[PDB]
Parts: structure tokens; sequence; C-alpha cells
């Protein structure tokens, strides 16, 4: 029935411009006021802009002069056009539709469109292969430094080894992106078997592995 | 601001159990006119869209299950769930549509218990490979444990040391129930080099005393 579909999200750098599109279909959207919400990465949903049946606007503080909302009745559009992009502008934007005829009650919302706003540069990850120090069980690791944008992919074995795996959300510092995963196996195990962290980056275009080295005095 | 608070943030649950989420207004929603509240509860679950639940406080959205019952007037409302399915497991917001700007409590979500469990705690000095590059982090991993709430501190030389830690929290484990965290102190090699003892110390209320890990340069 009632479908709502985001677009035109994507990476830009601080001050930059966008527009959002929000395609609607399955019912009268003349009928309807619209709105957008956006999501941080704080997961906090923050209401952005609402447009009444009549064209009446209304503005969130933040983006009040930065983002324009608007509608096309007669293709079924909304969109949200943001200029001079702040980093706090970092969120998914859902487009909502009105529950009734008569207010703008988030009754019906899209999946979202993602909007990053960064100045940090396409950086592959240094990818540093995480080996025990000084039993039954033994935890190895694969730290991810430093990239730019998300996402990176990591595999231990190419797929092979899944469980005893946790890779951790990555986290921002300093506008780049840390990721670190630990895979946990028999002490029989490894390094008998060898174990080997994979990690693809398909905006840097790298994809590299890691052997996991056991420590030990083949030292000089 | 017209601002919502939402008690608690998280909520440990049982399957099957009744729940009760709570949402406070810093000014009344109830609207004179028409004695109604200008108050809704939305459901978001993992990689999806809020979907509206409740609105006007206690009226259920078509096709939202019996169990779900809002109330409450005023300042003061509450989402209760008879019966708690797995698929409840999730965040719930409330908002307010009394007033523009229209806002939004910051949710609270509902998570399994299970049973106290122990942290393994593991310490990675810097990679040989990190340290050509004149760089130095430390990896602590603290896996597995249960209740949420845990506490890192890294201490050097038996000193603690704060700026250029990076923690990462894992979300509720789908098969054990448990939670994992990864903490990293990224240090220049130079500063590495000038100390001997890093320890990650974890606290947790599985134990009366930290559990630490450590190596010596």
């Amino acid at each position: 029935e009632v479908q709502l579909q985001e677009s035109g999200g994507g990476l830009v750098k601080p001050g930059g411009s966008l527009k959002l599109s929000c395609a609607a279909s399955g019912f009268t959207f003349s009928t309807y006021a619209m709105s957008w919400v956006r999501q941080t990465p704080e997961k906090r949903l923050e209401w952005v802009a609402s447009i009444s049946t009549g064209d009446n606007t209304y503005y969130t503080d933040s983006v009040r002069g930065r983002f324009t909302i608007s509608r096309d009745n007669a293709r079924n559009i909304l969109y949200l056009q943001m200029s001079s992009l702040r980093s706090e502008d970092t969120a998914m934007y859902f487009c909502t539709r009105g529950r009734g005829d008569r207010g703008d009650l988030f009754g019906y919302w899209g999946q979202g469109t993602l909007v990053t706003v960064s100045s940090a540069k396409t950086t592959a990850p240094s990818v540093y292969p995480l080996a025990p120090v000084c039993g039954s069980s033994v935890t190895l690791g694969c730290l991810v430094k430093g990239y730019f944008p998300e996402p990176v992919t990591l595999t231990w074995n190419s797929g092979s080894l899944s469980s005893g795996v946790h890779t951790f959300p990555a986290v921002l510092q300093s506008d780049l992106y840390t990721l670190s995963s630990s895979v946990t196996v028999t002490s029989s195990t490894w390094p008998s078997q060898s174990i080997t962290c994979n990690v693809a980056h398909p905006a840097s275009s790298t994809k590299v592995d890691k052997k996991i080295e056991p420590r030990g005095p083949t030292i000089k | 601001d017209i601002v919502m608070s939402q008690s608690p943030s998280s909520l440990a649950v049982s399957v099957g159990e009744k729940v009760t989420m709570s949402c406070k207004s810093s000014q009344s929603l109830l609207y004179r006119g028409n004695q109604m509240n200008y108050l809704a509860w939305y459901q978001q679950k993992p990689g999806q869209s809020p979907k509206l639940l409740i609105y006007w406080a206690s009226t259920r959205e078509s096709g939202v299950p019996d169990r779900f019952t809002g109330s409450g007037s005023g300042t003061e409302f509450t989402l209760t769930i008879s019966s708690v399915k797995a698929e409840d497991l999730t965040v719930y917001y409330c908002q307010q549509y009394y007033t523009y700007p229209r806002t939004f409590g910051g949710g609270t979500k509902l998570e399994i218990k299970r049973a106290d469990a122990a942290p393994t705690v593991s310490i990675f000095p810097p990679s040989s490979e990190q340290l050509t590059s004149g760089g130095a982090s430390v990896v602590c991993f603290l896996n597995n444990f249960y209740p949420k709430d845990i506490n890192v501190k890294w201490k050097i030389d038996g000193s603690e040391r704060q700026n250029g830690v990076l923690n990462s929290w894992t979300d509720q484990d789908s098969k054990d129930s448990t939670y994992s965290m990864s903490s990293t102190l990224t240090l220049t090699k130079d500063e590495y080099e000038r100390h001997n003892s890093y320890t990650c110390e974890a606290t947790h209320k599985t134990s009366t005393s930290p559990i630490v890990k450590s190596f010596n340069r």
C-alpha cells in the first residue's frame, strides 16, 4: 500500500549541499502533511521539517535558513534541499507521511537515506594482527585502524572461522573510523592451524590479509 | 524546548514478562479543547524505520497487537507490554506533537535477562608492523560478560592514562545474550617506549576486585 522511498543521500564535505527526494505511492499524496525526521549516529530522533497540505513549512531551529522542505503533488515527491551542511547534520533521513488527513503525526516512514558530512579524506585502514601475549582457549585479534568512509568487511580465514568471533562496531576518533575483531579458538587449534584476518575496504579499493603469527623466541 | 525524557534508557527483561516504560514531558501534553494527550509511541527494530505504535497516548495503531498498551496523562506517560515476545526486544521512543518543534524522547531499549557472567579479558601489545610506522596501539578485549555495565581503566607503569582511549561495545549477543567490549589505547611509538608495564583493568560486578591483564614491554 503506502510506499515511501528516500534518495539523494551521500557523502559531502562541511558547507556542502544535497537534495533528498522522497518518492511516495499507494495513497492520495495531496491529502497529507509530510515530514523529514533524522536519526543521528547516537540513534537520537530529531524532527527536521514539515510541510502542510497547503505548502506551509515548519523547521527545527538548527536547520532554519539552510534547509528547504518542498512538495510536488504532480509527481508525488517530497524534497529536502540541504545547504551549508554541518558535521551535526550526519544522520539517516526519513521521510514520513501524516497518519491521517489532519496533522503531521509520523504515521508512516520510508526506510531512510544516509547523509554523512565529514571533512575526512578517503583512507584505507591500517590492518594489524593481534597475537596473544604472556589455557583451554586462546583469543586472537585484528585491529583495523583509521579508515574512511565506512564500511569495511572483515572475515576470519575467508569466512571459514565464524564462531567465537566478535567484531566491534566501528567508532569515530579524529574523523577516522577504527574497528577491531576478536576470534577465540581451541588452544590446540592455534597456532597448529593458520589463522588470518581478511579486511576489505571498498572505497579505497583495498583488500588486505593478515596472518596472526604466534609470539615467541625465534628472537635473536 | 518541550523536552521528552524516557526512563530507564534500558531494561533487562524475560520473554513472557510484563514490562512498563516511562515517558515524561517537561510541559503538559493535555489539550483542554478536546481532552486529548498529543503523545505517540514508536517501535524501532534493528535496521528498520520507527513504526507508529500508539497515539493520543492510549490509541493503538491498527495492526498493533493488544499486548501493547499506552496510558497516562499530562506529563507522565506509560507504555506497557502485557507479555513480551522476543520480537518486542527493541527500542521504543515517545514523541510529542503538541507543539513545534516536534520532539522525541531518547528511547528505551528492551534487552534479555540471562544471569551474570564474568568478562574474558585479553591484552595485546602493538604489532611490530604498527610500530614500524611510528604508532603504538594497545588493545584490550573484554568478552562475553553480563550485565552490560563495565568499566575499563588503562594503567601504564602503575599510573592511569585516559587520553587516547577508544572504546567500542557490541550489541547484546543473539546467541548467548552476553556483551563484549573493545578498548584501544593509542600512543606514539616514542611514548610507548618510555614505559614498561601496560595494564588493562576491568571493573565488573562479577568481581569485588578488578580483572587485570598486563604485559611488560
